[PDB]
């Protein structure tokens, strides 16, 4: 995992996403902590999550790639397949589902931000950000845009 | 890339 | 809705 974890950090710092931030942690020794990153991930462009700088957490476990990281926005985001603790609900993110070694941290960040504006109805993650797609659109693109607004850099 | 919330 |  500390090979495969360098070589994106070191990768992230060559070139990465513009408005996008992915940095390891320390560990108590004063060692880079590869196994949990303080990421943050920029609302699409043309989308009521414009402007907002949505920060998360990826946690790692020592055998990944082989494992899905854990991504929790912190803190917790309104988003109907973001659970109330924040964790975001992907099925790329689950090891018995769609998680596959190949896929990078790179590609977990930019599908996170196409997650923001295209949420799965079919299997929602929390009651009330749900709810409020489903009764109100105008309502949920209101609170959208007012955690935009809370969370801009 | 198989994505979809859940 | 699911749970965690």
């Amino acid at each position: 995992a500390l090979s495969r974890l360098a070589q994106e950090r070191k990768a992230w710092r060559k070139d990465h996403p513009f408005g996008f931030v992915a940095v390891p942690t320390k560990n108590p020794d004063g060692t880079m902590n590869l196994m949990n990153w303080e990421c943050a991930i920029p609302g699409a462009a043309g989308t009521p999550w414009a402007g907002g700088l949505f920060k998360l957490r990826m946690l790692f476990k020592d055998d990944y790639p082989s494992s899905p990281p854990k991504c929790k926005f912190e803190p917790p985001l309104f988003h109907p397949n973001v659970y109330p603790s924040g964790t975001v609900c992907l099925s790329i993110l689950e090891e018995d589902k769609d998680w596959r070694p190949a896929i990078t941290i790179k590609q977990i960040l930019l599908g996170i931000q196409e997650l923001l504006n295209e949420p799965n109805i079919q299997d929602p993650a929390q009651a009330e950000a749900y709810t409020i797609y489903a009764q109100n659109r105008v309502e949920y693109e209101k609170r959208v845009r007012a955690q935009a607004k809370k969370f801009a850099p | 890339l198989r994505l979809r919330g859940c | 809705i699911k749970q965690e």
